[PDB]
């Protein structure tokens, strides 16, 4: 009978909530009540990257912190040199409705995908010198919303078909499928050791997944609406989530609950993108009201604003050396900030 | 009619004829005679005692043709003197038989109005050009056509200021004296012909940039694809190049066949047509384009205060295309006389002078896309 | 955690009356548009009614107009469906369904098969 | 155009006024 | 050197920016269209006719296959049930006999006699009862769906709807593209396939298409009210903050089908929409020649349902273009071209502040 | 089916309940200790001089 399995799921939900309440001895605001504030963060636009025809959906920094790939729904991947503003590669896409892009850590590959349900891998280091498709990963039955390389041969994807998938690139096959979300998975973020990843979905929940074992270790609730964005804290013990409920939230893995809510009463639009600074003291968040807010991650106070985009900030990324923030937008421009 | 330089030359020729003539003339060798004399206004032959010496009205007079017969008088008295007048060391001379028998008050009323308008248009358009060039979000092909129309209006105002200064230097007491004595003047110089030739160009380029705004708005509303770099380089070629193609040829004609007055006077109306006919083609095509665009605006208002929205669309399209010139455009200079000249010249000068102000207000200052950039920039000034 | 729990559905005679209640928790209730959605046996999900955030803008599907009344109590975080003059075609599982985003006018996906912001439903049998 | 028409009208009028002046200086004794 | 590699990076950048300028001219020349409709709207057929004039309709034989396979296995399994189901008709009538014979026939041709054979079997209550035990034996999941649709697959004009491709697993492409041109103006039409019914995230990709083509079956009222679900979806598209500048081309596609029901007594519209009973045909309504007033009153009422949504929150930034149509009409491509011409002209007049 | 779906949700809720959770004040102290130990290496927190900023 399913009536007793309904009540069995309710009492396990009671047990988990009481097991989370017993560990809540003191909030993060009380622990960080006497730390010095960061003051007013004043970043400015250092570069404006022009050349995309239509709205940019995604960007990803290279691990060299200089090159970056951006994905726009004109059907183009542009790889920029952010120092000189030179375009290094312009890659025409088979499908123009790209929703995600990823730069591989070795620098040899970029991936992208979207409404075609396909993660297309592009070789940047061919022997003739052009950029061609090395692989098309088919098998999702919903749009590709996020992808991240684990290495040159492995990539994790998230999809509108409510699943995530680990792919073997040289074979084209799904090694592991990650099921358990009940809404469209919008974003994923790899742990720094790449043994775990978190995914944020349209069921107002975030899930921590084991990569090699393929199971959901933890589920994190507390958001009111769809989670559009997710990013690990730099030590890999916490992560932040951006949502359509106009709040950011910080979740700790080892405490299994929400530590902090980053909101303001004058903020009523959803968050599209989140990223931490290199120390994790700042949580940068892109918004639907065309701005990016810099949050004090420990004190939940707004420390600054990145203003200057004329349309929806769709994506946001901090360099691996922490020197710069890139913001992509629906106005077709990328901006580099310090 | 007649210039200083014809009358000066003519006089110099009369002066030459009297200079010789006095030596050639033979003495009457009688008592109490008066000496022959050229008073700078007349050549007076030697005079009989106690008689009115009656000299013909001079031929250098600009009013001579209206006075074919006339005689200036001086009295040679019987005691050997030209008759002195009452309390005068100068001899008595009667000139009323040789005189001539307000149009400037309405020329001053015209000149004041267009200089106030051109100044307010120059003031509003250096601000309007700074706003469109300032915000990079406003950069598009439409605003690039707008900025070139802004520049074609500022240059017309500057040429009007320079032409008005030149007219006051060509007609100065100093210049006049220079002509009376025959020394070289401003009126005889290629720097004076180029000031009014540049006036021709900046006027004709402004009409052809009003033409480009008509044609480009017609191209967008005709709905078929165009090359955004070849058609725009053609539009800059149409707006600046076509005027050089007919102002430069009208300068050759004035230099070879009508080089008098610094080219400020239209004496042969056919040479005048070289500048005006080319400018009436651009006004006429802008009027037809004005019809089709309002015919499009009417058709959109049927599908979706209908007379009030259509009237607001008409009155803001009127300075963008220069359709106020269609009224008195076919009232030609050759045929326009009396009160009709005043009102053709009043309506054309005043509205054109204020047209640059209207385009700065309607396409920069009240523009909603411009006003959104001022409010988002003040929103980014509330983060300082 | 978003939770919607419907109650009040039972066996009723034709022409009878029934009041449904949706107990909402885990979100700011007054920020969201709320919907009632039903599923007849053998049919798909069908939108019944919605109500705006303040409770002003109210719409119904045509087959329930004049018969069903929707209301909300923003203080008690609860949504109501007052069902009068019930017909045998009203026999359905009735679901209380939240609009997916706050402060929005559009309300997508509330009749989708696997919509997350929707309760488990109460059976109404006429 | 009206600029040319006004400039021609101003220059033809001021051409004749200076000639009247010239004759007047001649009458004054120059 | 450092500046020698910099000039090599400036030269590769200039080779990119020239190519991007040629790509920019192609992009600004093409009008992108999102074709959207309720599943059984006639849309897919609209995509078929628009293509023959200049991949979804190709898969009509895979849906042919499933219905026949479903009929085969039930009549075959009927034996294997412990109580073999008695058919309400004691005789097969040869409908059962033909279905046996059809077993394992390579490249079956599905003749009209095959359908009526299957049609009459499926309505037989004995077969009806053998479907409750269908859970017990091996059967395809789309069995009942296609079996109740024997009538629709009959016609040779049959192009399967999105829900038909959903019940089977044929769709693999997320977005289907149909490129065509009207009056040397290129058009790029995108249809959505193999996406879930939760649209609120992926609909944001189409905020800057020229128009959304929203096809509706007007014959749908009396899925309880396929038309109310079409009205809620239109309301969400019209009032979504990212689609607030996107115009919507509206086609009411089943004019002929809508018509047969209204003349029949097969409609009873005033049951699902009680405001139809006090609705009158508008004065600016211009009916087609030889059209019934019962048809025109129902035709313009369904139009006024969609216009009641769009006259609120329109505000002169995006527009609804309703068209009364049929799926195979040849005028339809032209109606998209005329609305897209009106959209681009209205956009340019807003940028000059004339509209 | 719905029972086979709801059985798996029961199984997942049992594996998520048998985890060892540390205290929140312990977890907050580990995050506070990370941001202090890496504050000198954060260029967005303390601005670098305008010589080693490659976006100068």
């Amino acid at each position: 009978e399913l009536d007793q399995l309904r009540q069995e799921a309710e009492q396990l939900k009671n047990q988990i909530r009481d097991a989370r309440k017993a560990c809540a001895d003191a909030t993060l605001s009380q622990i960080t009540n006497n730390i010095d504030p960061v003051g007013r963060i004043q970043m400015r636009t250092r570069r404006t990257l022009r050349g995309h025809l239509a709205k940019i959906y995604a960007m990803h920094w290279g691990t060299d912190s200089r090159l970056l790939v951006s994905a726009s729904q004109d059907g183009k991947l542009i790889i920029w040199d952010s120092y000189t503003t030179n375009k290094v590669h312009a890659i025409p896409l088979r499908s123009s409705w790209v929703m995600t892009c990823a730069y591989a850590p070795s620098g040899n590959y970029v991936a992208c995908g979207g409404l075609d349900n396909i993660c297309s891998i592009y070789n940047l280091k061919t022997r003739e010198g052009n950029v061609r498709v090395s692989r098309e990963l088919a098998g999702h039955t919903g749009y590709l919303s996020c992808c991240r390389f684990l290495d040159d041969n492995q990539i994790v994807t998230s999809s509108g078909d409510t699943t995530c998938a680990l792919w073997d690139i040289e074979t084209g096959q799904q090694t592991t499928t990650f099921t358990g979300h009940t809404g469209d998975v919008m974003s994923l973020s790899l742990a720094p050791d790449t043994r775990l990843f978190v995914s944020g979905a349209c069921d107002a929940s975030a899930k921590l997944w084991d990569v090699r074992e393929g199971m959901c270790r933890q589920t994190f609730t507390g958001h009111e609406s769809d989670i559009n964005a997710i990013c690990f804290f730099p030590n890999g013990n916490a992560f932040a989530t951006g949502s359509d409920d106009a709040t950011c939230r910080l979740f700790d893995l080892r405490a299994d609950q929400e530590l902090m809510t980053y909101s303001h009463d004058n903020i009523i639009c959803g968050i599209t993108s989140v990223s931490f600074s290199k120390s994790g003291r700042l949580l940068l968040a892109g918004y639907d009201d065309f701005n990016c807010n810099v949050w004090d991650a420990l004190k939940a106070d707004r420390a600054g604003v990145l203003a200057g985009h004329d349309n929806r900030v769709s994506c946001l990324g901090v360099t691996d050396d922490g020197m710069a923030v890139a913001t992509g937008s629906w106005d077709s421009f990328l901006k580099i900030w310090n | 009619t007649v210039s200083l330089w014809e009358t000066v030359q003519k006089w110099r020729e009369y002066r030459r004829q009297c200079q010789r003539s006095l030596t050639e003339d033979p003495p009457p060798a009688t008592d109490l005679f008066c000496n022959r004399t050229f008073d700078e206004y007349a050549c007076w032959p030697d005079g009989e005692p106690g008689s009115f010496v009656n000299v013909s009205c001079p031929w250098y007079l600009p009013w001579a043709s209206s006075v074919p017969q006339g005689h200036v008088y001086r009295f040679c008295t019987a005691e050997g003197l030209w008759l002195q007048k009452d309390n005068s060391s100068l001899p008595w001379r009667d000139l009323s038989e040789c005189e001539e028998s307000s149009p400037e008050e309405q020329l001053l009323f015209l000149y004041i109005i267009y200089t106030v308008g051109y100044a307010l248009s120059f003031s509003a358009l250096v601000i309007a050009s700074a706003i469109l060039l300032g915000f990079r979000h406003l950069h598009c092909t439409r605003n690039y056509i707008h900025l070139n129309l802004f520049a074609s209006f500022i240059l017309r105002a500057l040429s009007v200021f320079i032409k008005d200064a030149a007219l006051k230097w060509m007609y100065s007491t100093a210049a006049q004296q220079h002509q009376w004595d025959g020394l070289l003047s401003y009126q005889d110089s290629l720097s004076c012909r180029l000031v009014f030739l540049l006036m021709q160009y900046c006027v004709a380029a402004n009409y052809y940039w009003l033409l480009v705004e008509g044609v480009y708005l017609y191209t967008l509303l005709a709905f078929s694809v165009f090359s955004e770099q070849w058609i725009f380089r053609l539009y800059v070629s149409i707006g600046w190049g076509v005027p050089l193609l007919f102002v430069v040829p009208w300068g050759i004609v004035k230099y070879l066949y009508e080089d008098e007055g610094c080219w400020t006077r239209n004496s042969n109306m056919n040479y005048w047509l070289i500048i005006r006919l080319p400018i009436l083609f651009a006004i006429g095509v802008n009027f037809l384009i004005f019809v089709r665009v309002i015919c499009i605006v009417v058709s959109k208002l049927k599908a979706n205060d209908i007379k009030c929205r259509l009237a607001k669309s008409t009155l803001t399209l009127i300075p963008l295309l220069g359709t106020h010139e269609v009224i008195f455009a076919f009232v030609m200079d050759e045929h326009a006389r009396g009160t009709l000249r005043f009102i053709k010249l009043f309506t054309e000068l005043s509205f054109t002078s204020f047209q640059g102000l209207m385009v700065a207000i309607l396409y920069c200052f009240v523009n909603n896309e411009v006003q959104l950039e001022f409010r988002k920039s003040w929103e980014r000034w509330r983060l300082e | 955690q978003v939770q919607l729990q419907e109650s009040g559905g039972g066996l009723v005679q034709p022409g009878g009356s029934l009041r449904l209640s949706c107990a909402a928790s885990g979100f700011t209730f007054s920020n969201y548009k709320m919907n009632w959605v039903r599923q007849a046996p053998g049919k798909g999900l069908e939108w019944v009614s919605d109500i705006s955030q303040s409770g002003a803008s109210i719409s119904y599907t045509g087959s329930v107009k004049g018969r069903f009344t929707i209301s909300r109590d923003n203080a008690k975080n609860t949504l109501y469906l007052q069902m009068n003059s019930l017909k045998p075609e009203d026999t359905a599982v009735y679901y209380c369904a939240r609009c997916p985003a706050p402060f929005t006018r559009d309300c997508f996906d509330v009749t989708s098969t696997t919509y997350a912001y929707r309760g488990q439903g109460t059976q109404v049998t006429v | 155009h009206a600029e040319g028409t006004f400039t021609s009208d101003v220059s033809s009028y001021l051409e004749g006024q200076a000639a009247k002046e010239f004759i007047a200086w001649l009458v004054k004794g120059r | 050197d450092q500046r020698n590699e910099e000039k090599a990076q400036r030269e590769a950048n200039k080779k990119i920016e020239k190519q991007l300028q040629k790509d920019k001219q192609v992009y600004r020349a093409t009008h992108r269209l999102l074709l959207l409709g309720a599943g059984e709207s006639g849309k897919n057929t609209i995509v078929k006719q628009m293509r023959i004039l200049h991949e979804k309709a190709t898969k009509v034989q895979d849906i042919k296959n499933n219905l026949k396979e479903a009929i085969e296995t039930i009549v075959a399994a009927m034996s294997n049930l412990v109580p073999p189901v008695e058919l309400a008709n004691p005789e097969n009538q040869f409908r059962v006999d033909y279905i046996l014979s059809v077993m394992n026939v390579p490249d079956f041709d599905f003749p009209p006699e095959f359908y009526e054979h299957a049609k009459a079997l499926w309505e037989d209550e004995g077969v009806r009862a053998c479907y409750e035990r269908s859970n017990e034996y091996q059967l395809i999941d789309c069995a009942q769906y296609f079996l109740d649709k024997i009538d629709v697959i009959k016609q040779a004009d049959y192009v399967p709807s999105d829900q038909d491709l959903l019940r089977c697993r044929v769709l693999t492409s997320g977005i289907f593209e149909t490129k065509f041109q009207v009056d040397k103006v290129n058009f790029h039409m995108f249809d959505v396939g193999a996406q879930r019914d939760e649209r609120r995230k992926w609909i944001q990709c189409f905020n800057d298409v020229t128009a959304i083509i929203f096809v509706v079956a007007s014959s749908s009222y009396n899925q309880t009210n396929r038309l109310q679900a079409a009205l809620k979806l239109f309301d969400s598209i019209w009032n979504n903050k990212w689609l607030r500048d996107t115009s919507v081309i509206l086609f009411l596609n089943k004019q002929d089908l809508l018509a047969e029901k209204v003349l029949a007594g097969k409609s009873k519209i005033e049951d699902y929409f009680p405001e139809f009973a006090r609705y009158t045909t508008p004065e600016d309504a211009t009916p087609e020649p030889g059209e019934d007033p019962r048809v025109t009153r129902a035709k313009y009422f369904i139009r006024d349902e969609f216009l009641r949504i769009s006259t609120a929150s329109g505000d002169g930034r995006h527009y609804c273009y309703p068209h009364f149509t049929c799926a195979v009409d040849t005028e339809n491509i032209r109606r998209v071209f005329n609305d897209c011409r009106d959209i681009i002209q209205r956009m340019h007049l807003r940028q000059y502040e004339l509209l | 089916a719905s029972i086979a779906q709801a059985r798996k949700l029961v199984e997942q809720l049992k594996m998520e309940a048998n985890i060892d959770r540390i205290k929140v004040s312990k977890a907050a102290a580990d995050l506070m200790a990370y941001c202090e130990a890496h504050a000198k290496e954060d260029p967005l927190l303390t601005p670098v001089p305008a010589s080693e900023n490659p976006f100068r």
